[PDB]
């Protein structure tokens, strides 16, 4: 869990072809928009 | 050098290529199924399909599969959406051919063993534990299956009780159906497509037409809200977007920019973001907002996103929606609307700047259309979007049935009466 | 012999008592604290002090007080719904005194400490868990949560995320402006009222106004769908039913019963019940149906439960809903609402036939009117509805914002807009 | 858990005073309505 207090906030989701686009790979992994 | 080469062949297969100069080549076989294609009864399954890409398969034994791909330093990535599935596969210009053996063994002949499926289940928890740590995903799913009744509906995470009850026979029907010729478009980031094409022949030649999952869109306004413990709110406010590839969709898009607030600077606040400015008028000092746009095949999403503290919770999402009304009442100058179209087409053109970029952008095009269409031309079909046309949809979210998703203290989030 | 006797103090608290002829006494302090006395900041409070009451306390030690009630045989209970929060007394006539300054010790000196607080957090767990067993908790609580926004929504059970946060000083806060003097009734069922009162006006007099909580209703129509893998399904559809101890309460009440479907015969079928009889007509071999009525301060919910199969859903649902709105069409001839009137009369009276369900009702009295009203004008009350009348409140089902909550395999399950 | 396969279902939720009671009980325990 990291922090989220100051104006540095800027997530939001909106891409052009992808939208929330969840990735699963035999070595990294993730979440992205 | 040489453009891409699309080729359509007998099968509906699409397949691409562009021999690159530099070092590293990657395919994808883009397969056309997305979490919507999932019924009541067969729920969680692409999730599960899509963390079990290193099993065993008919030519190939988990074992080898992974330590293979370790031999020569490749990567399998498995990558999926609402809509679409797409497998990934990065490696030397070399060592295709090794590579390229494994992702076709990964795709058409996956074997779930009753005993290597079981292992696996335990790992959708974990999975899902640790994509469920960014709101932005609990929410912008609880997004989904409130604006949605039947298929988009359907989450990309399986669902808590569904887990260790995901079946072999649900994983091999799921593969049977979906992944077959028809929905399939290969690409190619350094390969031939002469070779390219023989081995698509030979391989990706297998029948299975569309919607034995239950195909069919729908939107339906609802809000799903999700109370926490945490300082900070999130909520979502969507309405119907205009389709996938279509003159609305495009205009929604250029709107979306207009209000649009993904910070271009480091550290730097938008100037440009009237959405930013509005809300930030009437809000505190800490808060962030952004517009949201989604596009998929047969329906859109678009509205904005928000991100306050407690009791800002409400100022915020109605300062955002009232200065997305000003637009909608006509108010809007032509000077904000041509920064807007570039502000897009320099970010469409970055999207493409980069291999992985590429490789989504052509595959993903390969679904929708059919074909590749060029940069350029992409370009033109933006600028076509008239100031108006903007407002014109602008119109359409004030008055297109509203759809919402929040998380946290919700003592002061607005409901759908409240708006 | 002696009937009870009702005494309202300056403070405002209620005290009743009834010198029965049988062994068995036991007193009841009903303090006005419900579920929904809770806020987005203190929502589980209630909960936790439910399963606090065995706790140390300014004159009596959790041990002495389990000790002490075991050593005579006693039984404390401490019941709480959304309105109301009864804290039962049992115990042999010789020994309410040792039992009666337990109940004082545990209400008015409750010392929750840090430690003690702590151990029990994990019980709230083990009880939702337990409570959550039975589809139709989840199912009620839900739709509370959906139908109201803020205060009735309140659950009774502590939401997952706050278990372990809920501190002692919110206990202790909950306790101080909720455990008040004018929200209290006290209720003998074998004790002497001269000496109740003695105990009642040396130990009840605390100070604390309504509402710091933040008291007030509103009801909102809105659904709550939690999918499942049973093959059953259950869900609720209720509008806003009318108001506690109010004629068009009473009124549905009696409408209630005309399709209310409690079977009265073991392994019996409801030839009586029209919503059975309705839905199973169109209905399959196996499902079962009921209606719904709940009645607080200020609202109600009224409305039918439904279990079906996966496919039935729908099918059932409907079906349920038509037949109620062919009342609210006019249809009801005579003969079934003297029947309905009947089996509610017989019913209440049963319902106090018991120690335990008298002393509920005069408890519940208390809070809500400040008097003990007899059964007698009870029954006459319930007489009093108009045939019409009825139908009357059951137009208003069919007209009244709708409010719907189901669990299970939801393919079949009818939305708002789909009836 | 208690398999609810037949007729028998008769369970919903609707009584006088008292709607959805939880009791907790220093020796017994419940769910009502």
């Amino acid at each position: 869990k990291r922090s989220v207090l100051c104006r540095e906030s800027l997530r939001g989701q909106a891409a052009g072809r992808p939208l929330v686009a969840s990735v699963s790979l035999n070595v990294p992994a993730s979440v992205r928009y | 050098p040489q453009d891409l080469e699309f080729t359509r062949l007998p099968n509906g297969l699409v397949i691409a290529s562009l021999e690159n100069y530099a070092p590293a080549s990657r395919i994808g076989l883009f397969i056309k199924a997305g979490s919507r294609y999932e019924n009541s009864n067969n729920l969680g399954t692409s999730h599960l399909l899509r963390l079990a890409s290193s099993l065993t398969t008919k030519g190939a034994s988990s074992f080898k599969i992974t330590r293979g791909i370790e031999a020569v330093g490749g990567k399998l990535s498995v990558t999926s959406t609402r809509e679409n599935m797409a497998y990934t596969v990065e490696c030397l210009r070399d060592d295709v051919d090794i590579l390229m053996e494994f992702l076709l063994n990964v795709t058409t002949a996956p074997e779930f063993r009753r005993w290597e499926v079981a292992a696996l289940q335990p790992q959708l928890r974990i999975d899902k534990a640790v994509a469920l740590q960014n709101p932005q995903a609990h929410v912008i799913e609880n997004l989904h299956a409130a604006a949605y009744r039947n298929a988009l509906a359907n989450s990309l995470y399986c669902p808590d009780y569904r887990i260790g009850k995901v079946t072999p026979v649900e994983l091999h029907d799921y593969v049977q159906n979906h992944f077959t010729s028809a929905r399939m478009a290969l690409i190619g980031l350094g390969v031939s497509h002469p070779v390219l094409k023989q081995v698509a022949e030979q391989f990706l030649n297998i029948r299975g037409g569309l919607g034995l999952s239950g195909a069919k869109a729908k939107y339906h306004g609802g809000e799903i809200r999700e109370q926490n413990g945490d300082s900070l709110v999130h909520a979502a406010l969507v309405a119907e977007s205009a389709a996938i590839g279509s003159a609305e969709a495009n205009a929604f898009s250029v709107l979306q920019h207009v209000l649009g607030a993904g910070p271009h600077v480091k550290r730097g606040s938008n100037a440009t973001s009237s959405l930013y400015q509005a809300v930030a008028k009437g809000v505190h000092q800490p808060f962030d907002v952004s517009a949201f746009n989604a596009s998929y095949s047969d329906s859109g999403l678009f509205g904005f996103y928000t991100i306050s503290q407690a009791a800002s919770a409400g100022d915020v999402i109605k300062a955002a929606y009232n200065q997305v009304k000003t637009i909608a009442q006509g108010n809007l100058s032509n000077p904000d609307v041509q920064a807007a179209k570039n502000k897009l087409k320099a970010g469409y053109l970055m999207s493409v700047e980069s291999s992985e970029g590429f490789l989504d952008e052509v595959g993903s095009q390969a679904l929708a259309a059919g074909s590749y269409t060029p940069p350029s031309t992409v370009l033109q079909q933006i600028d076509a979007v008239a100031d108006a046309d903007v407002i014109n949809a602008a119109k359409k979210f004030v008055s297109g049935r509203k759809s919402m998703a929040a998380s946290g203290n919700l003592g002061h989030t607005p409901f759908i009466d409240e708006l």
